[PDB]
RNA sequence: AUCUACCCAUGGCCAGGGUGAAGCGCGGGUAAGACCGCGUGGAGGCCCGAACCCACUUAGGUUGAAGACUGAGGGGAUGA
RNA sequence: ACCGGGGUAAGCCUGUAGGGAGUCAGAUAGGUAAAUCCGUCUGGCAUAUAUCCUGAGAGGUGAUGCAUAGCCGAGUGAGG
RNA sequence: CAGGUAGAGAAUACUAAGGCGUACGAGUGAACUAUGGUUAAGGAACUCGGCAAAAUGCCCCCGUAACUUCGGGAGAAGGGGGACCCACAUGGCGUGUAAGCCUUUACGGCCCAAGCGUGAGUGGGUGGCACAAACCAGUGAGAAGCGACUGUUUACUAAAAACACAGGUCCGUGCGAAGUCGCAAGACGAUGUAUACGGACUGACGCCUGCCCGGUGCUGGAAGGUUAAGAGGACCCGUUAACUCCCUUUGGGGGUGAAGCGGAGAAUUUAAGCCCCAGUAAACGGCGGUGGUCAUCCUAAGGUAGCGAAAUUCCUUGUCGGGUAAGUUCCGACCUGCACGAAUGGCGUAACGACUUCUCAACUGUCUCAACCAUAGACUCGGCGAAAUUGC
């Protein structure tokens, strides 16, 4: 999506105005989405078993993965144990794009989020002599992820940005009393200069797409403030 | 009561039913109907001799007791009230202990279960049958004979009544609905109360085929007829003098009521008109 | 009155698709109500449209295929 | 792979889905006479998936038959 | 009677069973005529007039104005998607056999793997100029007039503003009624009974017209010449410049007559006698106070300006604007003492219209300005073979 950041509320029909009368760009407000992720609660193992029988190359692949919660930030990762060489080498790096684009998918139903820091675990599989190919592969490795996913537990993640807030040294008591009730919590209170105070705070950022209009309006303009995403945090 | 429709069409925008609370059942006694077919207004000849009438539901004929004399003494308890096509008014239906049923025009007021009685010692509740000689001045009477045996005749319509204003030697003087005073020999009977459906009037039929379904066929302003056709269109009227109307016939205005008549030495004043 | 006008008795016909009246039930409102929402329900000289009935425009016909038609469009089509 | 078959009535059995229906006794002149019938009034026993009536269709029989996809040979055309 | 595939469909397209090629032909790029098709650039400039053509057209999502009789207007208008393949999907939904469960065991009930059928959605990909690809299949918006609406009408030049209509008013009819058909008997009205029937005019619905019970009428019935307190809810009383004439006595009533302003409270409803009041009005009236808006009460023939009910109508006897480059319909505002009429015959009106008039968008061979293609004729050959007309 296409996000317009704008100083406050006049500014912004102000903004909006001219676009849709310099440009004409014609288009209705809607509400703005904050990133998300997704990530294993539990371990657990997969199978997949595709047929697809259709007028060009018969397809028909089977195979069998496993998946272990990781901790955040460890990324994508892949280890493969088959033994023997049941399932060819050629169609390796199709099962790994198929369970690549699974997990790109999502998990969590038809809005399954992009799920982050899984490590894929393939062991065992089933070859044809004709029927096996790139995209049987591909799917069979994708629903052993689904077949994985179903066992166990899925922990949603939220980005929590670390925020600055710049209120006066008299106004912190409300900063204080206000994010008290935005879950919020505070790492320091540090004097910004004779007036003001940088407040140290990490907030989720579904909390962060209204504080500046509400900082400034409770400061009378002497709030500021700064955002930065530092890590993800589960649901509370 | 009445039943207005909502406006959803031209045809019923301000159109009205009638709301038959006081239907018990929708269907007739068996043994009391009669066959009943249309005549469009045409009499032996062929000819029409009424105008605008023709078309229309067909209906059955309902035997109404106008002649109630057969039964003195013997009570009967209304059974149903119910739909009458061929009048104005409901018809109630009798059980009579002696065994007969009986068809009668329903007054006003009568419910289901009541008790009617007929013959000389009856009271004055409504819808019991009495001589003239027995009702005492002052009440209100409906389906009144002409002559001491003939069958009621007077005072059918629905939400109709007379007034017996009083007695003298052999003759009742009575007030017509119509408003005029007449004196009926005392020997005549009638029956204590007024007519149903009192609500009739404020019908609105609201479209033209809901007339049609009733029988009744358009009619044809004089004016817009030709010389050949209808005597319209000379003499005017309007606010010159008093020939604004002219029958289809040639006949003006007036009196219609044949002069020197026998029942003329029966009525005491016609009815009056223009406030 | 085997054409046509009107009436009388007795039969028949009206593909398909919409809208959603009263009434009934639940909920809100209220002391009770007016009324307001959600379901059932399936009204109406209701809407779109074949058969069927008409005849608004236009072209042709005009010693015609026809002594009143044809081709394209057109109106009504559960009702007087 | 393709083509062609992949049939058979009324009637007679059975009585399902659906629909409908209280029963017994007494009295009674109202029904041109008379009525055990019909009405009307009294009571008694009944709410039963009890019973009866009606009733599409399924099933059996009709049918060891009839018809049929096809297969054979003849020559007016007969025959299977 | 009603096959199959698309389709909502008995539409439309193709086709099965079945039935036809139907009765003058054979040729030939003439003009011209008819019916089809396409057209550069422009787009109503054509014309009495967008006549005729062209255009829109389906399904699913989203979104819908003035006004209103609250039902509508409305499918308003306007915007987006539509093909095929794959995945979700051994999914969902419908049906239901095997297996299983249950019961008053039977033409029993529940669930139901399999089998068959079938949407809608999300994600990715593929192809074309084009995915409702053919056939089929609303043009939309605004303003004025008339008629409320659906209907009916001059078979064969007029479908409308004409007729009808639902609603309204008046007149007649007390009952083998009035009316009608018949010389009559008889019949319809009606197996009806004044909330009914017949005749006349008007024509949905909505809105503005005012003053009041003495005499005389009419009418029903004691409301009453005498009237119990209380129920019954506008005024009088307390409060007056200018005047031209007045009537009374410790100030108010007419004419030219200006505005004003509150609270004790005026009778139908409740009881006694022949006569009566009361109900009704410009239908027997009636035009004057009082207050409003039938309340004490005062005035017989005149629907008659009643009233002076600012929506007023040719009202360009002008001053203007709006619409077009050039303005018709029409839309607004101001003058014209006299015109000029409707208060029950006149202004309004949503919805409806193969109605009349006008404007805009889209669209086009209507036009600038015509060209080309195919059929059916014309034309050539063979066969059959007319007609109106006709002093020569
Ligand atoms: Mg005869
Ligand atoms: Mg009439
Ligand atoms: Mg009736
Ligand atoms: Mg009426
Ligand atoms: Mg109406
Ligand atoms: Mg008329
Ligand atoms: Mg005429
Ligand atoms: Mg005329
Ligand atoms: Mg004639
Ligand atoms: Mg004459
Ligand atoms: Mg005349
Ligand atoms: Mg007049
Ligand atoms: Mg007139
Ligand atoms: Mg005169
Ligand atoms: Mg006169
Ligand atoms: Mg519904
Ligand atoms: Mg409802
Ligand atoms: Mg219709
Ligand atoms: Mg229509
Ligand atoms: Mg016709
Ligand atoms: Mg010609
Ligand atoms: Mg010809
Ligand atoms: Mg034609
Ligand atoms: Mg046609
Ligand atoms: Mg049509
Ligand atoms: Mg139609
Ligand atoms: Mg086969
Ligand atoms: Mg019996
Ligand atoms: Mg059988
Ligand atoms: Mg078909
Ligand atoms: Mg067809
Ligand atoms: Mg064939
Ligand atoms: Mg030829
Ligand atoms: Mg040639
Ligand atoms: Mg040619
Ligand atoms: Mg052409
Ligand atoms: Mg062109
Ligand atoms: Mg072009
Ligand atoms: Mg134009
Ligand atoms: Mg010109
Ligand atoms: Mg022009
Ligand atoms: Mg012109
Ligand atoms: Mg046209
Ligand atoms: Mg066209
Ligand atoms: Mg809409
Ligand atoms: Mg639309
Ligand atoms: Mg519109
Ligand atoms: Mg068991
Ligand atoms: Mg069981
Ligand atoms: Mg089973
Ligand atoms: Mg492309
Ligand atoms: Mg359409
Ligand atoms: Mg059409
Ligand atoms: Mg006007
Ligand atoms: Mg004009
Ligand atoms: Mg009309
Ligand atoms: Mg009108
Ligand atoms: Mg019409
Ligand atoms: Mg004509
Ligand atoms: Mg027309
Ligand atoms: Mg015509
Ligand atoms: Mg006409
Ligand atoms: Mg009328
Ligand atoms: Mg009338
Ligand atoms: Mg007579
Ligand atoms: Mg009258
Ligand atoms: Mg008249
Ligand atoms: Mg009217
Ligand atoms: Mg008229
Ligand atoms: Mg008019
Ligand atoms: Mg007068
Ligand atoms: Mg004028
Ligand atoms: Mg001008
Ligand atoms: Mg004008
Ligand atoms: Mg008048
Ligand atoms: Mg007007
Ligand atoms: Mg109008
Ligand atoms: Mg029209
Ligand atoms: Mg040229
Ligand atoms: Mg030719
Ligand atoms: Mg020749
Ligand atoms: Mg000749």
């Amino acid at each position: 999506q296409i996000v317009l950041w704008c100083m406050g509320e006049a500014h912004a029909a102000v903004v909006l105005d001219a676009l849709s009368r310099r440009y004409g760009v014609s288009v209705d407000t809607v509400e703005l989405r904050v990133p998300l992720r997704e990530t294993f609660a539990g371990k657990a193992t997969g199978h997949g078993r595709h047929v697809k029988q259709s007028g060009g190359h018969g397809q028909y692949a089977v195979c069998d993965i496993e998946v272990e919660p990781l901790p955040e930030g460890s990324g994508f990762e892949f280890v493969d144990k088959v033994v023997g060489g049941a399932v060819p080498r050629q169609f390796i790096p199709s099962v790994e794009k198929g369970v690549r684009a699974q997990m790109e998918k999502g998990v969590t139903g038809e809005s399954g989020y992009p799920v982050v820091d899984i490590r894929v675990t393939l062991f065992d599989g089933k070859a044809h002599s004709v029927d096996s190919s790139d995209f049987a592969f591909q799917m069979a490795g994708a629903l052993a992820l689904r077949d994985a996913a179903a066992a166990t537990k899925i922990n949603l993640l939220e980005p929590v940005d670390d925020v600055t807030i710049v209120v006066p040294d008299d106004l912190v008591g409300t900063i204080m009393g206000d994010l008290s009730g935005r879950r919020g919590r505070v790492l320091g209170t540090d004097k910004h200069d004779a007036d003001r105070t940088v407040i140290k705070a990490e907030i989720p950022e579904v909390e962060l797409v209204r504080y500046a209009i509400d900082l400034r309006s409770m400061s009378h303009g002497a709030g500021q403030f700064r955002r930065s995403f530092a890590r993800y945090e589960p649901m509370p | 009561g009445i039943r207005k429709y909502k406006p959803t069409t031209p045809g019923r925008r301000g159109a009205s039913v009638s709301d038959f609370a006081e239907i018990t059942r929708s269907t007739p006694e068996k043994s009391l109907v009669r066959p009943l077919h249309g005549k469009g207004g045409r009499n032996a000849h062929g000819r029409i001799t009424t105008r605008h009438k023709g078309g229309g539901h067909k209906r059955a004929y309902r035997v109404i007791d106008f002649r109630r004399h057969d039964k003195d003494g013997v009570n009967a308890k209304v059974a149903h009230i119910e739909y009458d096509p061929n009048r104005t008014a409901n018809i109630a239906l009798l059980h009579y202990l002696d065994g007969e049923k009986r068809y009668i025009i329903a007054p006003q007021g009568l419910k289901q279960g009541d008790v009617i009685e007929s013959g000389a010692n009856a009271d004055i509740k409504p819808g019991n049958n009495l001589p003239l000689r027995n009702i005492p001045a002052g009440t209100v009477i409906h389906a009144v004979e002409l002559r001491p045996g003939g069958g009621a005749k007077l005072a059918r319509s629905a939400g109709v009544s007379i007034q017996l204003l009083g007695k003298e030697g052999t003759y009742a003087a009575l007030r017509m609905p119509s408003g005029e005073i007449r004196r009926v020999d005392v020997r005549c009977r009638a029956t204590v109360g007024e007519v149903g459906n009192a609500e009739q009037s404020n019908i609105n039929w609201g479209k033209a085929g809901r007339m049609r379904w009733k029988g009744k066929r358009p009619t044809v302003r004089g004016v817009v007829m030709n010389p050949v056709d209808h005597p319209h269109g000379g003499g005017e009227g309007k606010t010159s003098g008093g020939r604004h109307p002219v029958s289809p016939w040639g006949k003006p205005e007036g009196r219609t009521r044949k002069p020197n008549k026998p029942s003329d030495k029966l009525i005491v004043r016609r009815r009056r008109t223009g406030k």
